[PDB]
């Protein structure tokens, strides 16, 4: 449901 | 909204922490670091602890879905096994940061797609003998949700296509060892 | 005339260990004397608190089911009701320790890792611990003897369960005596 | 070296 792909993810650190 | 909201995450995540000291039991061990259910606060902590390659030998992390206690005897475990990558000291400094990174990348990405409910969590062992890293899923008998996993892991890894990873049950690998017990399944 | 003032010996070194809900060594012996001397200075079994265990293992096997000497192995199992906490619990666990400590399974003494007595608000266990369950004839005839000892009654079944499908998980039971 | 019972009762 709540998928998040690996890019996104690694815009946040 | 995306102003001032956190990111929620699909499940709720439980970091744990095993330190080898030899005088008490492999489950006293263990134990909670933090619990996180947003792409922020799931960075928090990542930036605010050791990197796996920096752990003395015999320490693990562990994150597992909140209520899935990191242990085989856990009801979400028991049928269960996990796809294993097993590394070199040479991979200790090229490979273990940014494969475990990535590996819960995968996890709370839910990067699995229809058979992410089937993953439980995964361990990264520090070892003198070679580190390992495994997502652990819940039932070893779903063949179809087994291999997606695999095969995903693999792609997200980066392996190459001629590198072979196994699945262990767990019940196999609990009367043996990890370089002992057979692959279920391949990928 | 030496057993005026030699102990003796036991075949093996056990270790007493106690557990609550922290797992502590109580003390180690390996003779007669020392075995009741420990005995004597300890709670029965039936004045434990719900939720305590002790465990008596044979040197060099820690009292979990993970050690080497555990891992394939399992347990003969005997549960009692809080009627049998009265009645049973305290001559079953001494029965046990004699059992062990008199290597009384003959040949298949050596299968023998320890035992563990729970005392538990929902019902006590008492178990004999043994180093692999495929070693089908040791597994069978240290239940035979271990039921025979405890003289329970033909009616009455006890079961044997590997350590990994206690773990692991549709009968819990490998043998049953 | 094996104890019946009986001897090991006898120190109780
Ligand atoms: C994941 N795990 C490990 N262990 C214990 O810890 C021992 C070491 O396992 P582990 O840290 O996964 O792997 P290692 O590289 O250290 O040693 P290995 O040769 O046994 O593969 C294992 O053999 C068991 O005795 C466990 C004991 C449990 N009761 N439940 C577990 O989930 C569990």
């Amino acid at each position: 449901k709540k998928r998040y792909d690996r890019e996104f993810l690694l815009g946040f650190q | 909204p995306e102003h001032y909201i956190k990111h929620p995450l699909q499940n709720r995540w439980a970091l744990w922490f095993f330190k080898n000291d030899k005088s008490k039991t492999w489950q006293a061990n263990l134990r909670l670091i933090s619990k996180f259910d947003t792409v922020e606060d799931f960075w928090a902590l990542y930036n605010h602890i050791q990197l796996s390659s920096n752990l003395m030998p015999g320490c693990d992390y562990s994150l597992f879905k909140d209520g899935i206690e990191p242990m085989w005897e856990d009801e979400k475990n028991k049928r269960g096994g996990r796809w294993l990558i097993t590394l070199n000291k040479q991979q200790r400094r090229s490979d273990l940061d940014r494969f475990w990174l990535e590996t819960l990348l995968c996890l709370i990405g839910e990067s699995f797609d229809d058979y992410s409910d089937d993953v439980c969590g995964a361990v990264v062992n520090v070892r003198a003998k070679g580190d390992k890293i495994a997502i652990w899923t819940t039932e070893c008998e779903n063949r179809e949700a087994v291999t997606h996993i695999g095969r995903v892991y693999k792609e997200r890894l980066g392996l190459p296509p001629k590198i072979v990873i196994g699945y262990q049950s767990h019940a196999d690998t609990a009367t043996k060892s990890g370089s002992t017990t057979k692959n279920r399944f391949v990928v």
